[PDB]
This record gives structure tokens, C-alpha cells and sequence, in this order.
């Protein structure tokens, strides 16, 4: 009916960002738009492969009008390769997006079960705490003499007791904290 | 949170480079090789940030301009804070009564301290994994 | 000086285990009770390469009157093959144990946050809500609709079929253990 | 937790086994096709634990004797704690008065349920991952 035209960008601009990385949970938007005569068809891709909404749970919209997809709810799993291609009887364009997810974890550190130990050695003998923490936002790490009073020992995983004698006998805490809060586990060194 | 990450920006998609002559900005290639950051904290809450590739720390000027310093100093310490919405936000430490954030332009230029708002998506940052 | 004997176990039976899986942290003890005139030499392997208490945090100590060596707090990173090897000027015997370790983690179960998350679908859409928990207990997991506590009802994903207005509101995702219990929330809008 | 697992016994290394004819034991070798098992809470704490090869429910008689159970009932569900050793007992549900626990033996035969005792390494367990 109208004069040919093939399938091309109506906001090139836009595409240029490639990588969206997104925190979990995130409703994940994708765009094309796009223009040419006849009115072009819009598919998407997932690392190559067609994708179809029953391929993730949640599935996903396609607003044909703004040339986007939408998947709610993106999780780990999601992350890929997202292809739209655009195309007509004269022609057919594409472009490719990265997405990546990243599991936010809003909470105090969390220190491994166990850890530090207690230990039990002989005067004179070298002697190590360790400590496993895990947190999202930076951790700032401390080790507490037992003096409840204490004696900062390091500021910021292991410390470290040189030639130990009977006054390094007591507890010991390996304190953690972030903006959210702060967690501790002790542990008691026994000298003989 | 010992391996050095990638501060990627969602404003533009760009990630936080710090170049060899004390240049900031944002990048879109992962392969670059001054966009690993290690970050360490000096206290709770307030990190240093710096290039692994250089060992220049991210700092902002008394004119809220972000630069790579050969050494750590009040001006490297920044406030990390996870907000709601789950992206970080990197204030000055020094310049934190004015609410100074560390941000980046549609381009990845660098957005002067002074021009960034608490509702920008210029400072809105994600942690990434080098790969 | 005395009658040439070449070593040997002398309780074989103890070494039928082969595995020790032990959760991080605790101290581990290995035993090749031994014997041999003259008497033999103890020395200890990790992954068939030697075994120096340097190549650990904490290190780690023989007794040699007890044929074991000792290691305390251990962690994944010392994971391996432990290989005793005993030997005199008249033969050598091994044995080799494997050493698993498992981190446990005694807290209640973790929600993956963000999820469930919000949502708004049209009459008619089908709806899922997602759930991540981690949990070393086994986690029990319950969905909730909402209708000084909120009245419930009991229903990964959460799978609301062909959604209406009275599907609008408030769910909860719940997930408990031994220790304790969790949970998130999220609000489905209808249109 | 939700990927299958084994119940290592610390009495004797031996990994929980429910033989297809319902034989519970234990074995020391991992590439046992009977060793993997599902655990799932039925309510919090309680959980039941079922071959995954022959589909078969873990389950204490009135004995207080172990045996697989080709469909899961009040013999099947044991109470599961991490206790402060961070190992793992489980205690029959349906014989908790008595406190009827699973164990193994040093040789990894059957534990008579009314013969376990709190301070027993043959009740001691650990979960551990297919590989």
C-alpha cells in the first residue's frame, strides 16, 4: 500500500547502553523502537534461542506499541542475552542486550557458626583465631581482648598471637558490623 | 566482599574507572582494565575505593570532583550505603553536611558532587563480579 | 639392636573409616597406630604433596606417641586426602583418609529480598510470586493471603490462576525452621 | 535444600542407606545408588526422608527399628535439630517421649531406636552433597 521502507532505529541513542544490570527482584524493561513500512514484527531472543514467556517463571509482556519487553520479578536465572528483532518484507535489524542480576543482601554480617575456636596450647606456642564473615555492603572486621570491658586488638579473617604466655589466657571476640548492624562470636584460648 | 568488584552505574550502564592519571569516569567495556575496585572499610559504614590495576584511591575534590589519588586521605573516605531500593549510594565523607554523592552522567562522564541530588539515578551504583 | 620387624598397624579396625566428614570448626584427629622395630617414622601427606603446619592457619601437631596428628578449627580450605606414611630401615606402610567439611549455619531461614515482589495485572492475567530461602535446616515454606496481628489464610512460587478483584491484596511468603521463623510480603494490584 | 543429600553417620563414616527391599544400614561408598535422599518438612522441624532412587520413606517401627517404607505415614516423620555440636540428630516423632533417635552402628547396622542414647556418636549426623 505505502512506499517500502526497511525496518530501522527511531532511537538509536537509547540502545547504547548495552549492559543492564539489574538487583533481583527488579522489573527489567527492554526497548526497539523502531519504524518502516509495512509495519514491522517484533520477536525476541534469549542467548539465541526463541524465547517464550513459559521459559521463566513470571513470564513477560510485550507492549508492540514502545517496541519493549517487560519481565517482572528478574532473578539470577534470568540473566542472559536478550535479542529483539525487528523486521519486513524489505528488511530486518536487530540489536542484543546483557542482563545481569545481583542478589542484594540488606543485612547485619553474618560470621561462620564455630568460628573463631576455642584452643587450648602450651606457653610459648603461636596461636591463631579465625574468623568468616560474609556481608553485602563493606564489613569493618575487629578482634576483642576480654579485659564487658575489651581491649581492641587488630582493626581492619585470622588473629594472630605470638609467643603466648599465661596472661594471653581469656577470650577473644571477632567483631563484624556494616550501616545495617554488627555481629560478634568468642572464642576462649586455654594455656598450659 | 574481599574481591575486588565493578561499581556499574545505572544511570548510563557505565562502570566507575578510575585512569592511570587520575582521571574518572565510566566505561561500558569489562574488559578495561582499570575498572576493578577494591573496596575496604576504615570504620563501619565509610570505605576507601580503589583501582587494583593502579593503586589510585577514588577521591573528590573541595569542588566535589571525582580523582584517582596515589594516596589514601579524607578526601578517598566515602559513606557506603545499601538503600531501599537496592542500589548503593557513595556519599563524601568530607563534604557530607552538603549530601555530596559520588554519581556519573548519562555519558559516564564525571557528575560534579555539587549537581547530584538524592533522587538521580546518577548515583545509584551496583556491585559486580570481574566476570 | 633388636629383631628387624617392618611396620604395622597395630588397630587396623579404627582405620576402616575411611571419610571423616566433619562441620567446620571442629578439631580433627587422625590415627595410624603403628608399630615396627626398629621403631618406625610417622610422617603425614596432604593430596600426596608434603604436609608442612605452615600451609594452614592454626597449623597442626603429631603425637607421635599416639600416631595422629591434630587439627584444630578446620575449614573447607582444608579439605583433602591425609596420607600417614610409616617406615623404618625394613618397610613402609600407608593409609590415606579423606576429610570433608561443612559449614553449618544455625539461623533461622533467609528470604531472598525483593521477592515476592510487588504486582499489578489485568482481570483475567495469571499471576506468580516468587520465593528464595536458604535455610541448613530443612525450611518448611507456606504462602499466605492476608484478609496486633493481621488475619491469614494459608494457601518457590505462589500460582494465582485466573486472577479477579478479590484476588487483589496483601501475600506473604513463610518460611521456618527449628530456630526460627521468616517471612516477606508483597501486594498484588488488579486492574 | 532442596537437592538430594546424604546423612553421614560420624559412629563409623558410614552414609545413611535405605536398600530397595527395605533394609536401613549404612555403607562407606559414595557411588551407592541408595545413599541420596530428600528431606522435606511436613511443619517446621519435622521432616521426612526418602530414598531417591526407590522412593522409599525413612521409617522407625513400633520396634524402634529402621526400615524403608514404600509410602510415608506416623512411622516416617522424625523431628530434625542442629545441635550445638552442629551435627545433626533426628528423633523419631512418633517415639519421641522415649526419645527414639536415628543412629548407626560402628559397622553401620541398624541402631535399635530404644538403645540410642543423648550422648551417642551413632545419632550424630551431617548432611553432605552428592559429590
Amino acid at each position: 500500500n505505502r512506499m517500502p521502507v526497511a525496518p530501522y532505529w527511531t532511537s538509536p541513542e537509547k540502545m547504547e547502553k548495552k549492559l543492564h544490570a539489574v538487583p533481583a527482584a527488579k522489573t527489567v524493561k527492554f526497548k526497539c523502537p523502531s519504524s518502516g513500512t509495512p509495519n514491522p514484527t517484533l520477536r525476541w531472543l534469549k542467548n539465541g534461542k526463541e524465547f517464550k514467556p513459559d521459559h521463566r517463571i513470571g513470564g513477560y509482556k510485550v507492549r508492540y506499541a514502545t517496541w519493549s519487553i517487560i519481565m517482572d520479578s528478574v532473578v539470577p536465572s534470568d540473566k542472559g542475552n536478550y535479542t529483539c528483532i525487528v523486521e519486513n518484507e524489505y528488511g530486518s535489524i536487530n540489536h542484543t542486550y546483557q542482563l545481569d542480576v545481583v542478589e542484594r543482601s540488606p543485612h547485619r554480617p553474618i560470621l561462620q557458626a564455630g568460628l573463631p575456636a576455642n584452643k587450648t596450647v602450651a606457653l610459648g606456642s603461636n596461636v591463631e583465631f579465625m574468623c568468616k564473615v560474609y556481608s553485602d555492603p563493606q564489613p569493618h572486621i575487629q578482634w576483642l581482648k576480654h579485659i564487658p570491658y575489651v581491649q581492641i586488638l587488630k582493626t581492619a579473617e585470622v588473629l594472630h598471637l605470638r609467643n603466648v604466655s599465661f596472661e594471653d589466657a581469656g577470650e577473644y571476640t571477632c567483631l563484624a558490623g556494616n550501616s545495617i548492624g554488627l555481629s560478634h562470636h568468642s572464642a576462649w584460648l586455654t594455656v598450659l | 566482599y574481599k574481591k575486588p568488584k565493578l561499581l556499574y552505574c545505572s544511570n548510563g550502564g557505565h562502570f566507575l574507572r578510575i585512569l592511570p592519571d587520575g582521571t574518572v569516569d565510566g566505561t561500558r567495556d569489562r574488559s578495561d582494565q582499570h575498572i576493578q575496585l577494591q573496596l575496604s572499610a576504615e570504620s563501619v559504614g565509610e570505605v576507601y575505593i580503589k583501582s587494583t590495576e593502579t593503586g589510585q584511591y577514588l577521591a573528590m575534590d573541595t569542588d566535589g570532583l571525582l580523582y584517582g589519588s596515589q594516596t589514601p586521605n579524607e578526601e578517598c573516605l566515602f559513606l557506603e550505603r545499601l538503600e531501599e531500593n537496592h542500589y548503593n549510594t557513595y556519599i563524601s565523607k568530607k563534604h557530607a553536611e552538603k549530601n555530596w554523592f559520588v554519581g556519573l552522567k548519562k555519558n559516564g562522564s564525571c557528575k560534579r558532587g555539587p549537581r547530584t541530588h538524592y533522587g538521580q539515578k546518577a548515583i545509584l551504583f551496583l556491585p559486580l563480579p570481574v566476570s
